[PDB]
């Protein structure tokens, strides 16, 4: 009954570790896009343009 | 024709999902009844 | 007879 | 009946192991979290790039009106 | 004996109520009578 | 097509079933323990409720109280309620003294003494 | 683009007939929603609140009323059939 | 032309139709999900209270 | 066809009445349900 | 008669497995959505390249030729 | 040990080991999208698309 | 130690064993819930966002595709 046990052990030490290890290369791949999207590529409309004709 | 039966599988899941959750709801009513009787008791 | 996460998607 | 120790000791291995398994699914717990949260990041930063890329569809609209 | 008292329609308090103060059912009340000998 | 129909009419059946369910009530006592610790003025509302304490002359003009047994009996010496549920205990107890098994129901309601005399009561 | 009666009649009632769906979507999200006291509502919708968290709540404890006797009386009964094997092995 | 178009709004507001019952479908599910989970987890209090029906039941005696 | 539209009607007439006894179900006595059985 | 834990960890360890498939089935439609997902997004990187290599171009044009103005 | 136990720990451990080959797929799965978002989305078409834009809006602010 | 104290013992190993199953159960449940009430939602998020991208730019794209050959 140990080898399953410990088995399943392993497994979710494995996708514990994988985690630990996508979640850190995700935060460091997003940090310049978050620095870069948050500062400079800030966008307001503040108008829309409109033909005088249907006016 | 084939359009209305591009329809009718939708209702079909929709009807499996219906009968499935008045099912769990009459469950959850013997559940519901055995909590009062619990409750009542202690 | 347990409803199984079935995401439906598209068509 | 059977011999107590045995069943002590089987009992014992199952409760360690069962710890360990608690403390990593929390782990777990904690890493979907993180994932979700980072996720949420990138698609805020996809949705600021769909804002300025707007622009575009604007420009034409623009020029179509003023054709 | 507070289970006489109440008809079936008076549990119907709260969210129970049928909706289409009320004196909610609690058990026969009783009164404490002193035993030891003295008032 | 009739599998349309079938859809439909089981859909129907599912949910008439649906509105029919009756969830049970809370219950006599259910009632006393919540609203008797459901809030701080709420607990002393339901001890005042629950017991009462009666006028000591009252009680003693209406019942004997032997001090050695420690009961109340009334003093024409009618029976009543409490009369019926200590005989009924004693005489359970009696019987479990004689080796008879005990009543699988603990608390028994005292229907019949209650209701011969409260049908009545309603009458007049 | 002019059309027949007919077709115009079937264009209403899908409309009417899209209406009451988001209608029953909306429901259906509603019930779903376990943002019980989270937005702005009063009342409990199915969720943790009913489940696990809250029937999981009952039931760790639940075990201290119901699952505790027997435990005790088989510890019992248990201890009885050692002292008995014990001394039936030990005495022949 | 006219039926084309009657055609063309058709395949519109069928595929709204076809992502708006998806999304029902979607939401039913985990409802029936959630609401299972909590029947496997409340079918043990059925032993328990049977055991205290015999303190106290009421009606039933 | 003009018999095909109006078994389509028919049938989109019974699907209304379905959907909205759905809607109307879930919306009234679903709620009071699990309130209680919350309450409980 | 029967120890009474026996059945509760029965039941215990049969809704976790049942929602340790649950777990598995979620995944493997995140999986899938995920696949899809690349797959569509496979034209914007082509998109993004030929972007990226166009402003290089103009910029080393206008390094070749000083038509390069001052900043603003 | 109990055989019903037993065979519910096998399902177990079958099951987590399902989970973590799930789990190893959607890793490289997110590792992908985030090469597509960071690099292309925002790291060369976000980047060039805003660089034209900003400048486009310079130019023209100028020339009010 | 004590006899009374390890029968005892026994029913602490049981007892814990239950809680931490118990645990576990809640932990997979949450974890569960993470999954399809929020991961995937904002994996759908993500691809609106993405085809709104692709298609804002499809001007750009037809462009490129009439003279590239792509």
């Amino acid at each position: 009954m140990t080898d399953a046990l410990e088995q399943s052990v392993l497994a979710l030490e494995g996708t514990v570790s994988v985690l630990k290890d996508s979640v850190e290369s995700l935060k460091c791949a997003n940090e310049p896009s978050t620095n870069l999207a948050s500062t400079m590529l800030q966008t307001k409309r503040v108008f829309r343009l409109v033909p005088e004709y249907d006016v | 024709n084939t359009i209305q039966q591009l329809l009718l599988p939708k209702i079909r899941e929709l009807s499996d999902s219906i009968i499935t959750l008045d099912s769990n709801f009459t469950r959850l009513n013997f559940i519901h009844e055995s909590l009062a009787d619990l409750n009542e008791s202690l | 007879s347990a409803t199984e996460y079935r995401l439906s998607i598209g068509s | 009946m059977d011999s107590i120790d045995e069943q002590i000791a089987i009992k014992r291995k199952e409760l360690q192991s069962l710890q360990k398994i608690t403390s990593l699914t929390d782990g777990l717990k904690i890493q979907l979290t993180e994932l979700n949260e980072q996720i949420k990041e990138m698609g805020m930063n996809a949705d600021s790039v769909a804002q300025l890329m707007n622009n575009w569809d604007s420009i034409i609209n623009n020029i179509s009106q003023a054709s | 004996l507070g289970l006489l008292q109440y008809a079936e329609g008076d549990y119907e308090i709260g969210p129970w109520k049928d909706s289409k103060e009320d004196l909610v059912p609690l058990p026969e009340t009783m009164v404490r009578i002193r035993v030891d000998g003295n008032e | 097509g009739e599998s349309l129909d079938r859809c439909i009419d089981d859909i129907n059946r599912a949910v008439d079933s649906m509105s029919t369910l009756y969830f049970k009530p809370p219950g006599i006592f259910h009632n006393a323990i919540l609203q008797g610790a459901s809030n701080k003025a709420s607990i002393r509302k339901d001890i005042t409720r629950l017991i009462k304490d009666c006028n000591h002359d009252e009680a003693y003009l209406l019942f004997k109280v032997n001090p050695e047994k420690q009961s109340v009996s009334r003093r024409d010496g009618k029976e009543g309620v409490f009369d019926y549920v200590i005989k009924r205990d004693t005489d359970m107890k009696r019987n479990r003294r004689l080796g008879r098994p005990g009543e699988k129901p603990i608390i028994h309601v005292p229907k019949e003494v209650y209701l011969n005399k409260d049908r009545l009561d309603l009458n007049n | 683009h002019n059309l027949s009666p007919l077709q115009q009649e079937v264009l209403d009632k899908y409309k009417q007939l899209s209406l009451d769906l988001k209608a029953l979507d909306e429901t259906i999200k509603e019930l779903n929603y376990s943002q019980h006291r989270q937005q702005h509502s009063q009342q409990e919708t199915v969720s943790p609140d009913e489940i696990l968290q809250e029937m999981r709540d009952i039931e760790v404890k639940i075990g201290l009323v119901g699952t505790l006797l027997k435990g005790s009386v088989y510890s019992l009964i248990l201890q009885r059939k050692q002292e008995q094997e014990s001394l039936g092995s030990n005495s022949k | 032309t006219t039926d084309k178009y009657f055609i063309e709004q058709r395949n519109i507001v069928l595929q709204e139709i076809n992502e708006t019952m998806n999304s029902i479908l979607n939401g039913l599910n985990g409802l029936n999900i959630s609401l299972e989970s909590s029947i496997a987890v409340g079918r043990e209090f059925q032993s328990v209270s049977d055991l205290w029906k015999t303190l106290y039941d009421g009606l039933e005696s | 066809t003009t018999q095909s539209l109006l078994k389509e009607s028919e049938s989109l007439d019974k699907i209304t009445a379905m959907i909205k006894n759905v809607t109307a179900a879930l919306k009234n006595n679903l709620p009071v349900y699990v309130n209680q059985v919350h309450e409980v | 008669m029967e120890n009474p834990h026996e059945q509760v960890q029965a039941n215990i360890l049969s809704r976790i497995i049942g929602n340790v498939k649950r777990l598995n089935e979620s995944v493997a439609i995140l999986n899938q959505e995920l696949v899809t997902i690349n797959n569509r997004n496979k034209n914007l990187e082509i998109m993004g390249a030929i972007c990226d290599n166009y402003h290089s171009s103009v910029q080393f044009n206008l390094e070749a030729t000083n038509n390069k103005k001052p900043p603003l | 040990m109990n055989a019903n136990k037993q065979r519910q720990y096998n399902q177990l451990a079958h099951e987590l080991r399902e989970l973590q080959t799930n789990l190893q797929e959607t890793t490289k799965q997110l590792d992908i999208m985030s090469k597509q978002c960071n690099e292309n989305l925002v790291g060369q078409l976000g980047k060039v698309h805003g660089s034209w834009l900003i400048g486009s809006y310079i130019y023209y602010m100028e020339q009010m | 130690m004590d006899s009374a104290s390890k029968e005892e013992t026994l029913e602490k190993l049981d007892q814990e064993i239950t809680v931490n199953l118990q645990k576990i159960d809640s932990n997979l449940s949450f974890c569960f819930h993470k999954i399809t009430q929020d991961i995937i939602p904002h994996v759908a998020t993500y691809s609106e966002i993405c085809e709104r991208i692709m298609d804002s730019t499809e001007w750009l794209g037809t462009m490129f595709q009439e003279t590239g050959l792509v």
